[PDB]
């Protein structure tokens, strides 16, 4: 969290900026699963940056 | 058919046992941000010699 400069000095803001979120063919779903996109990336020998 | 039938009072509590605290106060503050730009010169030409 950071505070927001500009505003109430009791509002905390929060900036997520990131191209580093990974896809892989060795990650999971929530559910566990690891099909549809995931299995082609493990196919494929692929990764995904989000 | 005549009859007072109903009343209300301007009854209040008296609040001695502070059970009510009313409004309430706290207090506060804004930031407001002014950054300065710079601006285009203005230039005057001359020889070097």
């Amino acid at each position: 969290f950071q505070p927001d400069l500009v505003g109430d000095t009791r509002n905390a803001v929060i900036r997520f900026d990131s191209d580093d979120l990974v896809v892989s063919g060795d990650t999971t779903f929530i559910d566990g699963s690891a099909d549809g996109v995931i299995n082609d990336l493990k196919t494929a020998k692929l990764s995904l940056r989000l | 058919d005549l009859a007072v039938i109903g009343f209300e009072l301007d009854t209040r509590f008296t609040n001695t046992n502070r059970r009510q605290r009313g409004h309430l106060l706290q207090t506060r503050a804004l930031q407001f941000r002014h950054p300065i730009p710079m601006h285009a010169p203005v230039t005057l030409p001359m020889d070097t010699m």
